[PDB]
């Protein structure tokens, strides 16, 4: 059938791809579609809030180890 | 910011005049690109107007 | 680019190596801004609302 | 910037700090004069469009 | 006569002045006045342009013997 191997696509078809995996992976866990509030976006977008969070802090360390490094001895 | 404080520890301050053009006006060219994403308005949706 | 220039002829050579991450990602970081597209009042059409 | 440069080959050495302050800040307003420029319309006619 | 004379005039009538210049000088030379293109106008803009370039260039010599002139030896 239609559809099948790798043809071109496009941006919004990018797009319409990742709302129907949002909706139907809501309806595996909470039996319902409505999504008035959709709480995977939100509960995704905290992880990479945390992870990016952990790299400035890494790169504020590095940063440091420039300004004033071990080596000043004497 | 980072990038500039790490020369100074180094000790070479070549900034200052010849050398703080570069920076200085680097800078400006950030803040106009934020303003352009803020783009359009006239919308006036409020908390204290509903 | 004119700055880590600037930096090398000066002979601080504070950028050879790991150092030279800070000068790499403010590009990609620059690249990221100058790449969103159009967001507008009339180019309303977009992710939040399609 | 060649009035500028012309200055430090002679010596005087007057810029920076307090000097400095005159050309950055003249230099902001030629850049407001091209921009006043810009304000000759608000559409497009690409080639990608057509 | 009607325009004969040395009175004042304004800026349209300097415009339309040029432009029956042009159409009518082309129509010496191509023997036609459809005009699609102008060409005129650029031949012209051309050797402006060249002159400007000389100039720039002119006057950045000006700008090294400032800082490096024949007088600062050894």
């Amino acid at each position: 059938g239609s559809g099948y191997g790798l043809g071109l696509s496009t941006r919004t078809q990018v797009t319409g791809y990742q709302f129907l995996a949002r909706r139907t992976a809501m309806a595996l866990t909470r039996w319902r579609v409505r999504m008035e509030i959709e709480p995977g976006r939100r509960q995704t977008l905290a992880v990479v809030a945390s992870v990016s969070a952990a790299l400035v802090i890494c790169l504020g360390a590095l940063l440091w180890s420039f300004i004033s490094p071990s080596g000043q001895l004497n | 910011g980072g990038m500039v404080a790490m020369v100074f520890a180094s000790g070479s301050h070549v900034f200052g005049g010849i050398g703080s053009i570069f920076p200085l006006f680097m800078m400006v060219g950030i803040m106009m690109m934020m303003f352009r994403g803020m783009g359009g308005g006239q919308q006036q949706m409020s908390r204290p107007k509903l």
